[PDB]
């Protein structure tokens, strides 16, 4: 009897929601091809109606008794909808916490950094900070973009940021979980047989376990780096220590991609582009998807449907109207199949339409599943299906059958390094950072880290982890991962950590059942129906089934492992390996930028600040005394490092607002000496 | 007899409330003619090359994916719930694509997901009452158990082959 009511509310759940949905998701289309102030509030208004629908319908969910069903396709969903849709808080608490988000949000946003010379020029993130960082030499400029960003929309974020991990606990205790931190990672929670299951607890002994097996070979990579951009930034780089954290090439250095128009292995030997031959051959950005339809096909794969021909955006329209070019497949639900691109006649934008289009085959084949399990297994696995299909056609084997890429056009084993390296710096040296990141939050949600110990646990295990060092030193007004999209819009992060590794197991079994021989970064599943439906097997289950077991009838194993990133960046690591022969490999965490020249010295806030201020003030009197100069420091000019509070710090004094220009050591303990 | 007010007719009626008209000169110039015009077309205990040698039809509106359910000793939602054919049927099932006629703004089909047990062969359930999943009647879908047992069509002009609305005619020779 219980088990039928349970599967007669999931039906009028199922046919009232997939009507439902629909127009939400189709509202949200129509706004981002044509954006207009009539289009944002249809959006708001379908989306309204289906949220309410959810949450009714989530609360009823919750008074069916679990352990009265004996279906597990009947029980998962209504785990689905107990544990989600309705949190538990005062009005008076969702009015706000709804009001911290959307504060961050918009601050992150318009966050924009002035000039030290010049108040009215001031640079967005987007089109400003951001191209900066990765094409400019000078140290100085991108010393100033670095710690501008972080100066100017750090420290507003900082007060939001507490408010925000207090009420959201809170909310993620409204479920029954121990902390927020806990509530992110249930989704890789699994129930079964005792050798399929899966703690969410698990996860973060699993994560640490493959990092530790990772790092052996991102040492290599960081020594490397370090003395090829030693010759770039000289007397900048120690070679037995961390980079400072501006020089990566990013804002955040989530990628050292940018890095290599500087650190590469070969620079007389020329990346394939073929960006020409496409221009050449007169393409347009139509044929580039029916070549990435052409891919999916040849492997046994559905063709794409007419109504995704007719109605998709793939190219940008022209004028008449303002469209978001931003490269994405989207899900209308009930057939309805689409991708929005603004495409071009590009080598870059050809491995996107590949993406994109693996994005939507996987929505294909779990659509004859039940509303709520129309899902990846795994929220890694959506990202490791999409990008496992790049790789394949990336190789020069499939643009020489294509001819895209020059017939009899020779390639050695000179050049394939010079590519992997390329790739290891998207790959291996972006998973110390995510590694990080997401683990730092962990601990924050879970209040492991006092909020007087934020900043300082943050550097700390940074420089332990990564290898990266702070330019200048920050105290608690700051708030560095809080100045990141993902953090600052509440998004989970270890997505892209897991879905690296798993991209690599599904790349590897693939080319096995594909029957290739040789090594495993120049494979192609190409023209192998053999590989292509043991895959479509694996996708069309959904989330019916635990990702374990999902992954366990394509992979062959169960766990996440890296043995496979390994082994096709090997000859990489055997090749950094003979190159590192002479160079110090690894780091210690005891040096910074601006530690070479500092004041020891041996008590709350506001007593440093009278401090500081007392600094600022000997050395307005010994310039004006002894050199006849007059300067005016002040207390934001006195840097202090190293805070073992009550006890010990270290200071440094800058000139007025220059960053770069530190007073030296000499100097400025002649100041102090005199007053 | 005016096969063109069926088969030519400007509206059909939803599948929870088929309409029927009773069939003069048995003409087929509209049915073994023109092939191409029908997706789904299939005869049970009778073959179009016998035809020709009182037949009632019976016409609704129901999505693509449905259309397999209307069939003899069949299952689901509108087999058991909106229109049932029985095990001993005699006639052809006819049903077109019609997505550029029906699939507008303002077009709304409904079809029955809930009753109180199943209907008889070419029993037609009207009714619009709150269906209470523990048996008998209740009020207000606030309270956990009632449904509504009329559901909407989603039909729109973008949207997958088998959620588009097929027109159904069935003609059953008795
Ligand atoms: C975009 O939306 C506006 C507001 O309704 C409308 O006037 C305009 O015609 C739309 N553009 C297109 C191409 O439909
Ligand atoms: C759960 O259903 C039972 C049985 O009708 C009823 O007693 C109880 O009030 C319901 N609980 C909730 C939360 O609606
Ligand atoms: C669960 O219900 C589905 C139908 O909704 C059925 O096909 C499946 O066999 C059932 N599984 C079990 C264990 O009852
Ligand atoms: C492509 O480039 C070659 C250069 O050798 C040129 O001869 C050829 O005409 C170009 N193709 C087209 C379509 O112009
Ligand atoms: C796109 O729509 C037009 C409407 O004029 C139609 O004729 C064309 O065949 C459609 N494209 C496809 C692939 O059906
Ligand atoms: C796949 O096979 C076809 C022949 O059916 C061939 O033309 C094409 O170049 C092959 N693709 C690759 C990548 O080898
Ligand atoms: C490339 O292979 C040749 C053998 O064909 C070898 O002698 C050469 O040293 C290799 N290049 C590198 C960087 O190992
Ligand atoms: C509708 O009438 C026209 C004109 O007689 C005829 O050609 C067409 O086949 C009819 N439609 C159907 C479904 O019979
Ligand atoms: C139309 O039906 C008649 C009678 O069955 C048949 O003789 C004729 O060949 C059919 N026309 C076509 C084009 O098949
Ligand atoms: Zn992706």
């Amino acid at each position: 009897t219980p088990e039928d009511l349970a599967k007669i509310f999931l039906d009028n759940f199922n046919s009232e929601a997939e009507n439902l949905s629909h127009q939400s998701s189709l509202a949200s289309w129509e706004y981002n091809t044509n954006i207009s102030d009539e289009n944002i509030q249809k959006m708001d208004e379908a989306g309204a109606k289906w949220s309410d629908f959810y949450e009714t319908q989530s609360k009823h969910a919750k008074n069916f008794s679990l352990e009265e069903i004996h279906n597990d396709t009947v029980k998962l969903q209504l785990q689905i909808l107990q544990q989600s849709g309705s949190p538990v808080l005062s009005e008076d608490k969702s009015k706000r916490l709804n009001s911290i988000l959307n504060a961050m949000s918009t601050i992150y946003s318009t966050g924009k950094v002035c000039r030290p010379n010049n108040p009215q020029e001031c640079l967005l993130l987007e089109p400003g900070l951001d191209n900066i960082m990765g094409t400019s030499k000078d140290y100085n400029e991108r010393l100033w973009a670095w710690e501008g960003w972080r100066a100017e929309v750090g420290k507003q974020l900082r007060p939001l940021y507490e408010e925000y991990v207090v009420l959201k606990n809170e909310m993620a205790r409204g479920y029954h979980y121990e902390d927020y931190g806990d509530y992110w990672r249930r989704d890789y929670e699994t129930e079964g047989s005792p050798d399929l299951e899966y703690s969410r607890d698990q996860l973060t002994k699993d994560v640490e376990r493959i990092f530790a097996e990772i790092k052996p070979l991102y040492e290599q990579l960081h020594a490397y780096v370090r003395t090829k951009l030693m010759d770039t930034y000289p007397f900048h780089i120690s070679p037995t220590g961390c980079l400072p954290a501006h020089l990566l090439g990013d804002m955040w250095g989530r990628f050292w991609t940018n890095l290599y128009p500087l650190t590469v292995p070969f620079a007389q030997k020329p990346n394939i582009d073929v960006t020409d031959a496409m221009l050449n051959q007169t393409w347009d950005a139509k044929r580039i998807f029916k070549e990435a339809e052409k891919f999916f096909v040849s492997i046994g794969l559905p063709h794409m449907t007419e109504g995704f021909w007719n109605n998709s955006m793939l190219t940008d329209p022209g004028d008449g109207r303002k469209v978001v070019c931003h490269p994405t497949a989207w899900d209308l639900g009930k057939g309805d199949f689409r991708i929005k691109m603004c495409t071009k006649v590009t080598m870059e934008d050809f491995l996107t339409a590949h993406h994109e289009m693996g994005h939507i085959q996987y929505d294909m084949a779990y659509a004859s599943q039940p509303y709520l399990l129309r899902n990846g297994a795994n929220e890694g696995f959506h990202e490791a299906v999409g990008e496992v299909m790049s790789l394949s056609v990336a190789t020069p084997k499939h643009l020489k059958t294509m001819g895209l890429l020059s017939p009899d056009f020779l390639e050695d084993n000179e050049t394939e390094i010079n590519f992997l390296f390329k790739q290891a710096l998207t790959i291996v040296g972006t998973l110390p950072f995510t590694y990080m990141l997401e683990k730092w939050r962990w601990m924050v949600f879970k209040g492991e880290i006092p909020k007087e110990e934020w900043m300082t646990k943050w550097w700390e295990m940074k420089r332990k982890i990564v290898g990266v060092v702070e330019p200048v030193p920050h105290d608690e007004t700051y708030c560095d991962p809080a100045s990141l999209f993902h953090v600052a819009n509440d998004y989970s992060f270890i997505r892209y950590y897991t879905r690296t590794i798993f991209e690599f197991q599904f790349h590897e079994a693939l080319c096995r059942i594909a029957k290739h021989d040789g090594p495993l970064h120049k494979c192609d599943i190409s023209n192998s129906t053999d590989a292509g439906k043991k895959l479509h097997q694996m996708l069309s289950v959904g989330k019916s089934q635990p990702w374990t077991s999902v992954l366990k009838d394509f992979v062959d194993s169960k766990d996440m492992d890296v043995g496979p990133l390994l082994r096709y960046f090997e000859p990489l690591y055997t090749w950094l390996k003979e190159q590192n022969r002479n160079s110090f490999v690894g780091w210690n965490t005891d040096w910074s930028p601006y530690a070479d020249q500092s004041i020891k010295v041996r008590w709350n806030n506001n007593e440093m600040y009278l401090f500081r201020s007392s600094v600022a003030y000997a050395m307005r009197e010994y310039f004006l005394k002894t050199k006849n100069q007059t300067i005016l420091f002040g207390e934001e000019d006195v840097w202090v490092s190293n805070l073992k509070p009550r006890i010990s710090f270290n200071f440094y004094v800058t000139s007025p607002r220059n960053l770069s220009d530190i007073i030296p050591r000499p100097e400025v303990e002649g100041a102090i000496r005199m007053s | 007899c005016p096969f063109g007010q069926v088969f030519n007719a400007s509206k059909f009626p939803s599948v929870y409330a088929w309409e029927r008209l009773r069939i003069c000169v048995a003409d087929y110039s509209v049915l073994y003619n023109s092939s191409s015009s029908f997706s789904t077309f299939k005869c049970y205990g009778v073959s179009p090359t016998k035809l020709n040698d009182s037949v009632y039809a019976d016409y609704f509106v129901v999505k693509g994916d449905d259309v397999r359910q209307i069939a003899p000793a069949q299952t689901g939602v509108i087999a058991d719930y909106n229109y049932k054919l029985p095990d001993d049927f005699t006639g052809c099932v006819l049903a077109w694509n019609t997505n550029s006629v029906d699939s507008k703004q303002g077009n709304n089909f409904y079809y029955r997901l809930f009753r109180h047990g199943k209907i008889k062969p070419y029993e037609r359930d009207i009714s619009n009452v709150l269906y209470n999943s523990a048996g008998g009647t209740c009020s207000s879908t606030s309270q956990l158990g009632c449904y509504e047992p009329l559901k909407s069509y989603g039909f729109t002009p973008t949207v997958g082959v088998g959620y588009q609305p097929y027109r159904v005619v069935v003609l059953s020779f008795e």
